[PDB]
């Protein structure tokens, strides 16, 4: 898996991979890893697949009982730290194979400057948390490609599309050296999901834009 | 005998001097209006996607079992899937909770719910309407549900002046009229469980958009 | 001590009265269920098991927890066992047994009365069994139909004249909304019919609601 | 106190008094058992060990938590010790402590009145044993017959001087039946069994149908 | 059941009558408390978390236990959300349903009145929020002012002539102290006050003592 | 044990094998794999048996338990959940060797398109559920094999039956690579068991289609 | 430890050899495997002795305590499950050496043709059960012999007499292969039990009869 | 240790040597292993030697409790079976090294014919019981021994005192060819225990009896 996700001016952007396997066998094509876990909250999960789906959901569901229970949603240091003890609680089962590594993005209502509101937080198997500060970052087997990629890529980040084009690539690169992270498969006719979140919230990234920067990338490559 | 009379005495008389909530269906959904001077403490609230509170008397105690609600629907969703969360069920659980509550507890709930459930998005099915009053009795009301305070002459206003797949706006005006014979936007809570919306219906019309309502 | 449990014996009696009525006959092809019940929603018969209905009459809460303990009962037996050594027999016992402890045990009588009906097995041939189970916990095994819940006498009357044993379906839906009348317009909008289905192959519970009820009214 | 225990006692002892009656006696081929029962499925009679029989009056779902725990208090014994360890005053005992309990710790006491009828077994010659536990643990040691239920003293005179030791099982039928009579009586309203001393292990077997139809005429 | 319920609402009526008066304003600053207490280290007004502060009148080990409880709550749900999260509205939400179980199901209920109250957050200009709970778990949240303790209804009517929105630190604190003699000369020694100052960057409760607090009475 | 499965235009098939073995040796013939767990849902299990047949009894109470409770049936998902939750809560004893790995096949009575209602759920030990999406799966030990098949067969998949065919000839191909896989005994009349789901309800298979698309697949194949 | 059950028009037989060890040496002659468990149902149980006899005892307990409680003996079906649920419940000590394999002959009452009523069920330590559909069945270190040997036996079984005597034929080849399973004694008179079921009941097959059976495929092997 | 029983026209006799041992060395030999556990019964006990003591006396104390409880003592297969569930409770620290194998010796009262109601009864460390059928039996070390010895003298055992006889001699044999099992010592006269019993109970056998015929078979063996 690889799942990336990065700030752009006024904004954030979230995208990820659709490949789940058994060993080196292909067990899924078409999976989905991105989350919209609020009005203005998504993650990305990696890991043993069934921790990964029962942590967005769960997750999801324990940030709208807040919610509803309270009237006001949780802030987003709040919200972190209920993800952080969440994995936290999972490192016994998580040493013995049972793993779900998240990442946290996001757009806080409640920020200081309003212009610089996105956020992004990456975790580890510990439960621990770090609000990235440099723009962008990954999680997953082919995260360090992905980072990479962006390292030299973030540069071009001007607006929310030049932002999911990016993430689209570093993705990319990440499947082009990491067997456990599905490309493009123009045959089916299967991309990566994305999330774009700015002040107005998240929204799922229609297939239909995300296939066109996949292609644009592949005829760039070759 | 004579304690659970007693009980009963103790809970009637308690809803009777509290104030007065209504819940009605319109042409979008479901709405809710309580009298409520209060900007912080609320007596209608989201239980879940499609489905809607409303409470009258000590809050307190329907404040309990308002989280109680919250807590059972989203174990539920949880435990299997969300659209198996249903009002009639949330109803159910609340009767069950009331009776037990009535029968057993310290000094019983003085307290009247209603739960009401909208369609999903994109389907067509008639909004329903649950009243659970303070022993667990539980009705099933097609229209209107009227809470709280003296409700013979709000409900019998209700009756005359009520229409099916009325305006939000016709709608809020013949609630708030009804409530009247028992009102701005500083003494009026209002929300509504809208049929509209993608997932959760649930929605507060606060402020400059309920005085736009009313006027 | 007696003037306590006659205190009790009244309230869950007055609760019992002051519902409306159930009707459960024993006609050619199963048990008709028949209830006076205006709700869309909220109902009053109920599956039990593969071969075995529920009627209540009374407080609604109340008989909705034992039929939810009915079903936990008759669930777990056919897990534990074999479906086919579920009973409507041992299911009324159970009852029995339950009503009599929270009758002298709870705070508050359960103002209920309970039928339990059991109709034979696909391809095999035997009559219908009918128990009523009263809020004390008393038990009784009738033959032909149980009244629960109201005016009794007028109703359990009127099916004593009228009653027929093998009666189609439809003659047997006219018996018992004839009865209930007698004890009180009743329509498919206040009524709740259900049927047990002896020509089932496996669930014989049905319920009969809106056209099809409509068509077996006229 | 003396109050409380006063009205306990009237309550359950009007409770019994209210009830159909039973009777257990003695004869050649071990013990039986006759009551005035109309159910076709519900049952005051029935088997706890291999030569212990047990016969109850008054409330049945009561009546019926007793049989069970002496079921599994002689199913408990006979497999932590051996079945031979089971013995009907064992039972009659445990029924005795546990009347007693209910009887002074129970929010209403229990309205039943027990029998526990023990036979020989195979082979063996040996007087048959007969117990009555009240409601209030009371325990007797009964010789010949014992009568529970309703309005004992008809039935019990009744039987007094017409009860004759090793009756034929006929014999001894036909003088409960007709002792039952004294009191508040065919196939239909009857529940018969006997512990048969000759049978090898379970003694225990129902009298029913056309059989006690044939027992009932001659 | 009226009876006990009645006596325990007679009883906390009286012990907080008995007791001295607190009130607390908002004013241009965040939110001020004043209270009669004569003793040197016995304090009624207290801090609850970063913004939200705690006033009480009654019986003093009982709001003592409140106020601890208070700030378990809220440093426990500090702790596990974050500090943001814990909000005035919450805090006077659990001390609702905490006084509504002691009046209902402790021993004695407790003889306290509750005031809950939060300032802005440093650098933020929102309208403070006043609750006050009473000894039975009722709840309201007030614009301008709270009296607690003694006789309440000439304080609340003072201060309802002499309240202005938005006024001076030193003005509110002539008010209310106006207010509360009426109900001869109040100084230091007389007087607890605190205030929930907007303008700190953080943990807004801070006390009035001695030589300060002296000087704003002249 | 190969269980298969597939969706056709208007519902779904699922069939599976007959065999049970300890060790080397045989030790069934006539195992049946594939349960009508309610109207609309069907359930196959490979893995330890006596796991297998207790996860399936057990999870069709647990769907008539709620439908009775509740007076509804759960949603196709909520099946999905509960049938997972059971995998996930055996996790445990399936790494001490009781293993159950179910696969789930369905009709949702409230789907958008029926003719596209039909759903097939694979499962994995942690309790991992995916829904699939290009009309077939398998599970068991000849469940590559069925599948590589179902690659190459699945486009004459056009309604009821030429689904049955395809599903029976995938659990062949999976016998005739997999020993732990039983394939037709025409020498005994044993043959493959399979539902079929649809608008109408699921219902067993007649022996007597699936002996004569065995019989068509064998002599297909023999020449 | 041999235990074999077949079924024959009209009823069902299960017979069990006499032998308990302890390692090579033999420890026990006259050891009774078989027992009535109810009216309509037979078990033979191999493997650890203390638990074999724990298990039908227990078992013969449980059932007619059903029957006493409800009036009404159990189904044949619960006889399975409750057996099983047996088994399940002693998988822990049968890995530490206590194992208890049990095989269950019954006749059904309330199956619809009597004339297969008969039942025969095979368990493992799983407390896996299933329902024999062959005809026969065998249980123990003995039991591949005497499975093998009914194979090819089975075809004369037409009654109860010729079911009894392939019962014990297939007991010999047992013990003829399988040094745990004895064999007839004849020196000391002591002969493989058996217990025959049908519409009548289950009854022990008197001692006499397998003697005859047992000398008579002696003299034939000779 | 060694432990014989067998039976006898009208009753059993049970014997047991005098030695206990911490490896090769020698920690006793005066040790009593036959235990009158009721009037009708004894139990010897082979070998972890606190557990076999404590055994003894914990059992004798549960008959007597069942029998002072429900005025009647258990009947002989009940005491069978509390005898071989406290041998079952006692699996795990046998396991460890704190084993007690009993064997039971007893005269049934209630039995149908009275020559032959003798019992003798032998356990294992599971729990497990079977009643002996072939006259005698033997626990411990020297068991193997003992009981090949009873196999051809068992022919000679006609009343109690034959019975007795072969008892000692069997214990002889045990002791002469296993080092854990005690021989009699003459120098310090100390010779077997054993209990009889019959239709008058359960009697401790005079150790001056035991010592004559434990000399007269060392006389015999001597030539
Ligand atoms: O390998 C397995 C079996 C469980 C297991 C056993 C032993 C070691 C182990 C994991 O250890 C592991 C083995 C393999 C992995 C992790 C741990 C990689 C991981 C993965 O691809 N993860 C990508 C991914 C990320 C987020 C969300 C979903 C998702 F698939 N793969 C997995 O867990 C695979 C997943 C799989 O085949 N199936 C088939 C049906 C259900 C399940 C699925 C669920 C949901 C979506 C897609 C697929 N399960
Ligand atoms: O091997 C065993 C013994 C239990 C065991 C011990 C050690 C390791 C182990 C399993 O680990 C294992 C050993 C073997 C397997 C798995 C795990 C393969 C698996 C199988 O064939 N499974 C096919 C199958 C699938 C679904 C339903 C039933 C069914 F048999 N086989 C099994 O568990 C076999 C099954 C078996 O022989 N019997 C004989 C009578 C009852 C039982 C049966 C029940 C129900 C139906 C058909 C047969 N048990
Ligand atoms: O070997 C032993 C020692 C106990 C033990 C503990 C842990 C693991 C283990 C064995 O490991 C084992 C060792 C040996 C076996 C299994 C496990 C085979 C098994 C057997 O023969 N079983 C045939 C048999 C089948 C059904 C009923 C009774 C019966 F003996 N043998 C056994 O358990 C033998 C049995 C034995 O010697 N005795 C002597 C007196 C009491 C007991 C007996 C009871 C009842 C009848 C006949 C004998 N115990
Ligand atoms: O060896 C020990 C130490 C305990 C031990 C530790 C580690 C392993 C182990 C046993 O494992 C063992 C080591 C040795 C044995 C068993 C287990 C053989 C066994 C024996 O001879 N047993 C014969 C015997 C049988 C029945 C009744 C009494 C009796 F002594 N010996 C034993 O347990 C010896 C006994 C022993 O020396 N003493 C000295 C004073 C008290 C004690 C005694 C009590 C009662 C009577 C005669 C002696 N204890």
């Amino acid at each position: 898996t690889t799942i990336v996700a990065l700030k752009y001016p006024g904004g954030v952007v979230m995208a990820g991979d659709r490949r789940s396997t058994q060993g080196n066998m292909i067990s899924g094509r078409d999976v989905r890893k991105v989350y919209i876990t609020d009005d203005y909250t998504a993650t990305g999960i990696a890991g043993t697949a069934a921790v990964a789906v029962e942590f967005a959901r769960l997750y999801a569901v324990e940030l709208e009982h807040y919610e509803k229970l309270e009237g006001v949603p949780l802030t987003f240091a709040g919200k972190i730290n209920r993800l952080a003890i969440m994995v936290r609680g999972n490192l016994a089962a998580a040493m013995q194979g049972l793993l779900a590594l998240p990442l946290l993005a996001g757009y806080d209502i409640h920020a200081s400057d309003p212009q610089s509101a996105g956020r992004i937080v990456s975790f580890d198997a510990a439960g621990g948390w770090n609000i990235e500060e440099e723009g962008y970052q990954a999680v997953g087997s082919g995260s360090l490609f992905a980072k990479s990629s962006m390292k030299k890529l973030y540069s071009q980040v001007t607006d929310g599309d030049s932002g999911l084009r990016v993430a689209v690539e570093a993705l990319y690169d990440a499947a082009d050296d990491d067997s456990a992270t599905g490309g493009p498969d123009l045959v089916r006719g299967i991309f990566p999901t994305a999330v774009i979140i700015d002040a107005d919230g998240a929204v799922d990234v229609p297939e239909s834009r995300i296939a066109e920067l996949a292609r644009a990338i592949i005829e760039s490559r070759s | 005998e004579q304690a659970m009379r007693e009980r009963s005495e103790l809970a009637r008389k308690g809803i009777a001097r509290a104030k007065s909530v209504v819940a009605l269906a319109y042409a979008g959904g479901v709405l809710f209006v309580a009298e409520n001077p209060s900007r912080s403490l609320q007596k209608i609230s989201e239980l879940y996607d499609r489905v809607g509170f409303a409470a009258a008397g000590k809050f307190n105690e329907f404040d309990n079992l308002r989280r109680g609600g919250i807590q059972f629907a989203d174990t539920r969703g949880y435990a299997y899937d969300r659209r198996d969360v249903t009002g009639r069920q949330l109803a159910n659980v609340y009767a069950q909770t009331l009776g037990t509550i009535f029968t057993e507890q310290a000094k019983p709930y003085e307290v009247e719910l209603c739960v009401a459930e909208v369609a999903h998005y994109g389907e067509t099915k008639r909004p329903e309407l649950y009243r659970i009053t303070y022993d667990g009795s539980i009705a099933d009301e097609p229209h209107f549900v009227v809470m709280g305070g003296t409700t013979e002459p709000i409900a019998n206003a209700l009756k005359e002046s009520y229409a099916e797949n009325a305006s939000l706006t016709d709608a809020l005006r013949i609630a708030v009229a009804a409530l009247r014979a028992g009102l701005g936007v500083a003494s009026l809570e209002v929300a509504v469980l809208d049929a509209n919306r993608p997932r959760r219906a649930f929605r507060r019309i606060t402020g400059s958009a309920l005085q736009a309502l009313l006027v």
